[PDB]
């Protein structure tokens, strides 16, 4: 996620990789949504299930 | 050489004028200094030949 | 009316006469530095028309507001809506009076002011002339490829 | 000596002091008076210690409370019309304590 001049950009790629942890083989990221938020972001938090 | 600008010192022009007006003067300085460097490089080429 | 714009942003507000000269890409003044700041690479239009028939009345009208006291600068296209008293000296003072100033003062308008003091209704338009799927157009034409 | 004076002239005869050949430090102004109206028009109260000027005029006069708000460019009143009129194009500051 990035917030240059607003325009929130979300990149992603879903694949069942080897599954130990962060892989070593290279993988690309395909942008999914690019939406102009145009606000002030300073802190970040994640939700659960 | 002021090259047709207000002053000859980049740190003076930057610290004295705002960005969007000092842009013209710094562009003039770029066009002059880089042309001088180009002439020097060409003369070096001839001397090297 | 012969272009395509991905997104159009229409800001709106009421300001005085000299502030119209103030409002411009990267300018100076408390309005341009603590109230509203445009990006240096602004691509859009500014619109200003004197409006003393809705923003003025007998006995005055002080409903409008503007900020003169803010700790730092405004970044382009930010708000900051807040009522926090400016710190003067070193006092953590919270209130009105000496060395404790209200951040924003009234922008009061009356039917009888000078031209530079007359309500100047200003609306600005922001455009994004970049490579993206556009939304808004004018006369549309289409021929077979 | 302009803010430690004891006989600030009246508004009808406003003393005008020509300030020349000096370094304008505004901290001596900040520590001398617990201000109540430090509004500026052409510059910023904070943005003044880093600016150069050709000449400075300090007009000093003691006046009533509402007349403080009266004193401003493009104003009216018994003081703004007959005693002291601030030009609409004024580049300076007023200080009231
Ligand atoms: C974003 O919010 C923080 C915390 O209120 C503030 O310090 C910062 O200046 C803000 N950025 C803006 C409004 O550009
Ligand atoms: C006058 O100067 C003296 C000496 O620094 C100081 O103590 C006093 O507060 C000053 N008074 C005014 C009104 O400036
Ligand atoms: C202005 O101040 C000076 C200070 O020496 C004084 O001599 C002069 O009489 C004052 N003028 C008025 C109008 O009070």
């Amino acid at each position: 996620f990035k917030n240059i001049d607003g325009y929130f950009k979300i990149y992603s790629k879903h694949t069942p990789i080897i599954g130990r942890d962060f892989p070593q083989g290279f993988s690309a990221l395909e942008p999914l949504v690019d939406l102009p938020i145009g606000i002030n972001i300073t802190r970040f938090q994640t939700l659960l299930a | 050489s002021k090259f047709g600008a207000i002053s000859s010192v980049l740190n003076d022009i930057l610290s004295r004028l705002d960005p969007p007006e000092a842009e013209v003067q710094i562009d003039r300085l770029i066009t002059g200094r880089l042309q001088s460097l180009q002439t020097y490089v060409t003369q070096q080429l001839i001397r090297a030949a | 009316n012969d272009l395509c714009f991905t997104n159009v942003y229409a800001d709106s507000f009421v300001i005085k006469g000299n502030e119209v000269s103030q409002i411009a890409p990267g300018q100076t003044g408390n309005i341009a530095d603590y109230n509203y700041k445009l990006p240096d690479d602004f691509t859009g239009c500014v619109i200003a028309w004197n409006s003393n028939k809705l923003d003025s009345k007998h006995s005055g009208n002080y409903d409008y507001w503007y900020r003169l006291f803010r700790k730092s600068k405004l970044k382009p296209f930010e708000r900051d809506i807040s009522t926090e008293i400016y710190q003067a000296g070193n006092k953590p003072c919270k209130g009105k009076g000496p060395n404790c100033y209200f951040p924003l003062q009234s922008y009061g308008f009356r039917p009888t002011y000078g031209v530079g003091h007359q309500p100047y209704r200003v609306v600005v338009l922001s455009f994004e002339l970049l490579h993206a799927p556009a939304t808004v157009c004018g006369p549309k034409k289409s021929t077979n490829l | 000596e302009v803010f430690n004076a004891t006989r600030f002239a009246s508004v009808y005869a406003w003393n005008r002091t020509r300030i020349s050949n000096c370094v304008a430090d505004y901290s001596v102004l900040y520590n001398f008076a617990p201000f109540f109206a430090f509004k500026c028009y052409g510059v910023s109260p904070t943005k003044l210690n880093d600016l150069c000027f050709t000449n400075v005029y300090a007009d000093s006069f003691v006046i009533k409370g509402n007349e403080v708000s009266q004193i401003a460019p493009g104003q009216t009143g018994n003081i703004a019309d007959y005693n002291y009129k601030l030009p609409d194009d004024f580049t300076g500051c007023v200080i009231a304590w």
